């Protein structure tokens, strides 16, 4: 009943700068109700402002909260690479019970760092049942977009890879991707030379990362 | 201090009921200054709290009104546990689950905030049978003297359903470990590759294993990734 509409949904902010991190709620709340929560990635999340404004044990001065009725804000002043997270709000009343805001994911901007590539052929034991997998690996860039293409005997391929990205790491803010080319084994052995090329904003021209089956 | 300590199936077919236990060490289920609390998060949803229970002279429970029917808290006092019991289940309830303490610092002025989570449970709401991974080296290639990094890795390939857990060295590598999120085959099979980059000139010396843990299937998996 009680709906806590947060903005920016995403906001992406250099170390050493602040944040101000908005709830607005769809009726008043009282504020000994209104707490704050971050979550980084891979952890549950955890309380860091409650009452509106009391820190939790522990936390840092750098975050502080604000606000009254129906509009409230979590500031954290000195932006760190460590403060990568979603910051959620929550509030609770009678009618309806415990209510959370949709979260602010808070990413942190750096300088451009071009990634560094490898290339995986596929292992012996994976080809002894029929499938090959052929992984290329895109560590520690910034920013996310990255385009990577797979050539076989020169071919562009098209609909036969997948790929998956990490969240921005807590201490360096990069990222790293790896992609996954799939081959049949007959198909696999039908060719020899296979490539992951790489285009990023921090490379002046495309990198190549190849091998020949069987060398 | 306090430990949260949950267990439960991570996978439920849909229509029958998910089950979810939380073990506290540190703190009593029965306290009268603190509540019991059910939440869980998907992408979809978010964070959703689901129901408390706690002790004042009797036992108490809420829970959200949309599920008001289709779910019971129970506490445990003589094992110091309780459980998560949601009937009927599809797959809109697919989520981690979290156990979580809720506090009001500083009554009767404050208000309730949840200042301890668990860690969390993914479950999911799935008809497949699990089946456990396949585990094969990423190994490092020619990479011996080129600029003294090695990347190796360990492809997970082929279980149902999430999560794997990988480690390296039983735990003792742990900088330059990136582990990927899994993505879905066409096979409705799940694939994930864990990496680390390492000194070139350790390839001979030192042994690099991760290890892949698949609780659904009880299948544990320990490879040793070597140069090529």
């Amino acid at each position: 009943e009680i709906v806590l509409t947060q903005s920016p949904g995403t906001l992406s902010l250099s170390p050493g700068d602040s944040a101000t991190l908005s709830c607005r709620a769809s009726q008043s709340v009282a504020s000994s109700y209104l707490a704050w929560y971050q979550q980084k990635p891979g952890q549950s999340p955890r309380l860091l402002i409650y009452a509106t404004i009391n820190r939790a044990a522990d936390i840092p001065d750098r975050f502080s909260g604000s606000g009254s009725g129906t509009d409230f804000a979590l500031t954290i002043s000195r932006l760190e690479p460590e403060d990568f997270a979603v910051y959620y709000c929550q509030q609770f009343d009678s009618s309806s019970m415990y209510t959370f805001g949709q979260g602010t994911k808070l990413e942190i901007t750096r300088t451009v760092a071009a990634p560094s590539v490898f290339i995986f052929p596929p292992s012996d034991e994976q080809l002894k049942s029929g499938t090959a997998s052929v992984v290329c690996l895109l560590n520690n860039f910034y920013p996310r977009e990255a385009k990577v293409q797979w050539k076989v005997d020169n071919a562009l391929q098209s609909g036969n890879s997948q790929e998956s990205v990490t969240e921005q790491d807590s201490k360096d803010s990069t990222y790293s991707l790896s992609s996954t080319l799939t081959l049949s084994k007959a198909d696999y052995e039908k060719h020899k030379l296979y490539a992951c090329e790489v285009t990023h904003q921090g490379l002046s021209s495309p990198v190549t990362k190849s091998f020949n089956r069987g060398e | 201090q306090v430990q949260l300590q949950q267990s439960g199936p991570g996978l439920v077919k849909p229509s029958q009921t998910l089950s979810l236990t939380c073990a506290i060490s540190g703190d009593s289920v029965s306290s009268n200054s603190v509540a019991w609390n059910w939440i869980r998060q998907s992408p979809s949803r978010g964070l959703e709290w689901l129901g408390r229970t706690y002790f004042r002279s009797k036992w108490y429970t809420d829970y959200a009104e949309s599920l008001k029917s289709r779910m019971t808290i129970n506490p445990d006092t003589s094992k110091n546990e309780f459980s998560l019991h949601l009937k009927s289940v599809t797959s809109d309830d697919t989520a981690v689950y979290y156990c979580v303490r809720g506090i009001i610092f500083n009554w009767p002025l404050g208000g309730w905030s949840f200042d301890l989570w668990g860690r969390g449970t993914l479950v999911s709401v799935s008809s497949p049978s699990t089946k456990g991974p396949s585990v094969f080296p990423l190994a490092p290639s020619s990479k011996s003297t080129s600029g003294g990094t090695a990347a190796l890795g360990c492809l997970v390939k082929d279980y149902f359903p999430e999560p794997v857990t990988v480690s390296w060295n039983s735990g003792a590598l742990t900088s330059g470990v990136h582990t990927f999120p899994a993505v879905l085959q066409s096979s409705g099979l799940y694939s994930l590759s864990s990496v680390v980059t390492v000194p070139s000139s350790s390839l001979g010396t030192q042994t690099y294993i991760c290890n892949v843990n698949h609780k659904p299937s009880n299948t544990k998996v320990d490879k040793r990734v070597e140069p090529k």
